[PDB]
RNA sequence: AGUUGGUGAGGUAACGGCUCACCAAGGCCACGAUGCAUAGCCGACCUGAGAGGGUGAUCGGCCACACUGGGACUGAGACA
RNA sequence: AACCAGAAAGCCACGGCUAACUACGUGCCAGCAGCCGCGGUAAUACGUAGGUGGCAAGCGUUGUCCGGAUUUAUUGGGCGUAAAGCGAGCGCAGGCGGUUUCUUAAGUCUGAUGUGAAAGCCCCCGGCUCAACCGGGGAGGGUCAUUGGAAACUGGGAGAC
């Protein structure tokens, strides 16, 4: 839902692509932007925007992303279980990992996973490789992580009985 | 023609042997029937390990240890035990 | 498909090709036989040497030499480096590698490795082109 | 090959003492090369992990056909952080201890010492630099000819001793207390970058 | 022709859950009752009750929801579908979502969950997942 | 005598020949890759010195010793006679 | 078309169409016979998250060949 | 034990994929390239020079096999318009099957024994100044063979709806 902004943030301009539009005469080019934001503790989001010049565009996109933030429940610096998230061609697979192993995941999804404060994880893109839909599918995947406590409360019994 | 003997296992200068009861036709390091301990000539005094049960039956059923294995079996009270328990019945 | 179909159907594949067939000879002695010889090169005699023109949009006069491989198959190869010594009736080696701005040739010879002379000026990348280091 | 570089360029480039612990920082702020005194584009991700690895290496003077095997040796301890246990294992090499024992103010001088037969372990002479020094082996000094100036001079620089090294000044005897650990072991560069770099090896 | 009824049961539950209403009627039989029971202990199905007239039928099942209007049972899936039956030995017992889920196996001593299998070193045929 | 042979059961296919019938065993196997239970069959050949059994009948046999060029089984008893 | 089965004989370390005389028409095939084409087989090696895929050189086991095609003697043991 | 820093460093590359840039030279010629593509007067792409980076007694090119390929999809793909529902039926063979009682135990799980040569890969220990290497001792691999159990599932037998 609506998350405020009172914690530190981190930014990484993932990708930009000079985009044009034709009009009687020549062509006119804009520069979009694609930035995700996090605090490397378990809060992540991303945004976008476009402007005539690149610093302006990235400032816009930055200001955008800070209005979408997700939770990413973690346990011991690794996702709580296996998950699969799909959004319009974005197949993204994620599985837990061993301590101190290291993240093995493609570029665009690496930026998401890192800024969320993830230490050891594995993944594999499957299909789409657009720097946008991949990110959307990733975030959808993260939105699916269940949790021991949450399930303990949902189902009748209590945790350490759901083993 | 079963006849227990030695088998070379060392690499280039440092040999090593394991006493192995084999048929007589098969080549030096070719096949065999089974292993019976080993023995290291290097590092005098020569160190040796045996079973002392496999042998006391592979001789009883009949087999002719070659010269070197005969020495290394005499130094281990093997031949003695055989000649003791057999020439008396 | 339903699993029962693959049971009664082979479900094959699409075996790939090769990029240099003349390097896997269709044997010829004594009785003109079959191939197991996937070498890294062969040799032949230069039957003629000339220049030819590439395709658009490039523009040059590429220098080539038609050869005859020992295994009795004809091939039109390419020669690298600035200048050469190749003329008619000369034995030379054949290194496998395609060249795209010119059609019809998919092999090119190796410099200095045989009858052909190494390039005579290069000072920076003489490993290829077969040029011995200058010791003053 | 072992070493030719004048030891500034390696130090100046990556930007860590490497290992005088006090840089010779005069024009050292920027990297070597005529294109050093002006910045350039950003460093790629690949570039980052490469900086990490190359920086970890030159601190010790090892090959590449060997760094890999060292790495893979550590991959089996079955306990702890692969990068941390690697780093540990990296410190038990002989020349390291010699340097950590303060018998020479550089890994190069330590290589000379341990490489021209000048010292020993447990009494018997050993010379191959990459020997795997275990825990609790009292390295000696082979006192046949331990009267070299540099030998005693470097011992006179008793600046510090990490909390896993016990060593006397008289008989020049040292040893190893326990296994080291990250917090005290040559901060700080990184372990995750390397432990990654050997997945896209 | 209805040629696989356990799959139908699971699909009925998944449908009736996805639209979020509360009750469900299914023709009753031997094993359907048993998997219903199993699904009831684990804190998945709020309640069941058996009613029969002269034939099959009918297992009524009242679904379960979170206080904040969120679904507890989140999906369903059959495994040893006809045409290709699937078995598993004791050293292969599946384990869905690192425990947060369950799976249901037909041991030679009955129908039980998976933990109950590994605490007994048995194999059998696996019916279905759920999580 | 201390052990047995590969006693198989099976139903008769055709017994035109003298003192000789043609049992067919049958069993089911698993595919190498897939797990679908195919099924194939064998055709054995037995020796009945009195032409007892008749067509479409179930019997059980036992392997004996090379008793012809390709005839090496023995009949034991018609388990379930049919008509 | 000795093909499949039977009766009998002969023969072999040894059962048997292995070979002979007589008798009856059988046998195998869509669950791939017959034909055509390539290869010696295995312990293993290479790669792969894994299922798998590709190779059978050094070392061990087996089978088969000795200029090409036939035949047998001596012998416990060879068609050497 | 003696003597000498003394006799002992090359190779590929630097436009993006990819780590590492500027002069001079030529001017759609010479030429280069694995793919995008560079070369018609101020070329980080061609040639030399000087720097830099990667490896280092090695370094590059060719040829071949697996990978990345979820591009033969059992794990693991699809068929409205992108390649792809036969023009439609009748149907032998085959694949799959309503619900319940008793039964059997082929398929299924499980137990004991034999067996899966030695050397290999792996685990522990040990010996050459360490390392390759060598040595001892353990596991792994069957869809195998014999023998004992269980009866839910599928199959076979006698039933009832």
């Amino acid at each position: 839902y609506i998350d405020p902004k009172h914690l530190e943030l981190e930014d990484r301009v993932v990708a930009i692509n000079r985009v044009t539009k034709v009009v009687k005469g020549g062509r006119r080019l804009r520069f979009a932007a694609l930035v995700v934001v996090g605090d490397k503790n378990g809060h992540v989001g991303f945004g976008t925007g476009k402007a005539q010049e690149v610093p302006e565009a990235i400032r816009k996109a930055i200001e955008d992303a800070k209005k979408n933030l997700v939770e990413v429940p973690m346990v011991g610096s690794t996702i709580p279980h296996e998950v699969i998230g799909v959004f319009g061609g974005g197949r993204i697979l994620m599985k837990p990992a061993v301590e101190g192993s290291g993240v093995a995941a493609g570029g665009p999804v690496r930026a998401v996973l890192e800024l969320a404060g993830v230490a050891d994880i594995t993944s594999k893109s499957l299909g789409s490789n657009t720097p946008i839909n991949v990110v959307r599918a990733t975030v959808e995947g993260l939105k699916q992580l269940k949790r021991a406590e949450e399930v303990a409360a949902l189902r009748g019994k209590s945790v350490e009985e759901i083993i | 023609a079963v006849k227990i003997r030695l088998k070379r296992m060392g690499s280039k200068k440092s040999p090593f042997y394991r006493i192995v009861v084999a048929d007589s036709r098969s080549p030096r390091d070719g096949r065999f029937i089974e292993t019976v301990g080993t023995y290291n000539p290097l590092k005098d005094p020569a160190e040796v390990v045996l079973k002392e049960d496999l042998v006391l039956d592979w001789l009883s059923k009949g087999a002719q240890p070659s010269d070197t294995v005969r020495n290394i079996l005499s130094k281990e009270g093997v031949m003695k035990k055989h000649h003791e328990a057999k020439n008396v019945k | 498909p339903t699993i029962n179909q693959l049971v009664r159907k082979p479900r094959k594949s699409k075996v790939e090709k090769s990029d240099s067939p003349a390097l896997n000879k269709g044997y010829n002695s004594f009785k003109k036989t079959q191939t197991n010889v996937n070498s890294p090169q062969k040799r032949g005699v230069c039957t003629r040497v000339g220049t030819m023109t590439p395709k658009k949009p490039n523009s040059a006069l590429r220098k080539y030499a038609r050869v005859r491989l020992s295994n009795l198959i004809e091939v039109t190869a390419y020669i690298p480096g600035i200048g050469h010594n190749l003329q008619e009736h000369s034995v030379v080696l054949l290194r496998g590698g395609r060249v795209k701005d010119l059609p019809g040739v998919r092999y090119h010879i190796v410099r200095g490795a045989l009858d052909t002379a190494g390039v005579n000026d290069r000072k920076q990348s003489r490993s290829k082109y077969g040029t011995k280091r200058p010791k003053a | 090959s072992r070493y030719t570089g004048p030891s500034w360029k390696v130090s100046r480039r990556l930007g860590i003492s490497l290992s005088g612990t006090g840089k010779e920082l005069a024009r050292r702020p920027y990297k070597p090369g005529q294109h050093g005194p002006n910045s350039r584009g950003k460093v790629s991700e690949y570039g980052m992990q490469l900086t990490e690895k190359q920086k970890l290496r030159h601190m010790y003077g090892m090959n590449e056909r060997q760094f890999r095997t060292l790495f893979i040796k550590a991959s089996k301890i079955k306990e702890g952080k692969h990068g941390v246990n690697f780093m540990v294992l990296l410190e038990q090499r002989l020349d390291n201890v010699v340097y950590r024992l303060g018998l020479a103010t550089t890994r190069r001088q330590a290589r000379q010492l341990v490489n021209h037969g000048h010292i020993t372990v447990d009494g018997k002479r050993v010379d191959i630099p990459s020997y795997h020094v275990e825990v609790g082996q009292v390295i000696g000094v082979r006192e046949k000819s331990q009267n070299i100036s540099t030998i005693k001079e470097a011992v006179e620089a008793t600046v510090g001793r990490p909390a896993f090294v016990s060593f006397d000044t008289e008989k020049l005897e040292g040893s190893f207390t326990r296994l080291p650990e990250r917090d005290e072991l040559y901060p700080e560069i990184d372990e995750a970058l390397v432990v990654e770099y050997y997945n896209q090896k | 022709v209805m040629t696989d009824p356990i799959a139908d049961f699971l699909t009925r539950i998944r449908n009736a859950n996805m639209v979020k209403h509360e009750t469900l009627e299914v023709p009753a039989s031997k094993i359907k009752r048993d998997i219903a029971e199993i699904l009831k202990r684990e804190g998945f199905i709020r309640d069941v009750e058996y009613i029969e007239d002269d034939k099959q039928g009918v297992i009524r099942v009242f679904l379960k929801y979170g206080k904040n209007e969120e679904r507890v049972i989140t999906n369903l899936k059959r495994i040893s579908k006809p045409g290709l039956r699937a078995y598993v030995k004791a050293d292969e017992v599946p384990k869905v979502l690192n425990g947060l889920g369950i799976a249901i196996i037909s041991t030679s001593e009955g129908v039980i969950t998976d933990k109950e299998a590994r605490a007994k070193n048995i194999g059998g045929e696996v019916i279905a997942y759920v999580w | 005598e201390r052990n047995q042979r590969k006693v198989y059961q099976g139903r008769v296919v055709s017994d035109k020949m003298d003192k000789t019938i043609t049992v067919v065993v049958e069993t089911k196997k698993n595919h190498p890759i897939y797990g679908k239970r195919m099924k194939y069959s064998k055709k054995y050949k037995a020796h009945d010195e009195n032409n007892t059994a008749k067509v479409g009948d179930i019997v059980k046999i036992m392997e004996t010793r090379p008793l012809s060029a390709t005839k090496r089984f023995r009949l034991l008893e018609v388990v379930e006679e049919a008509v």
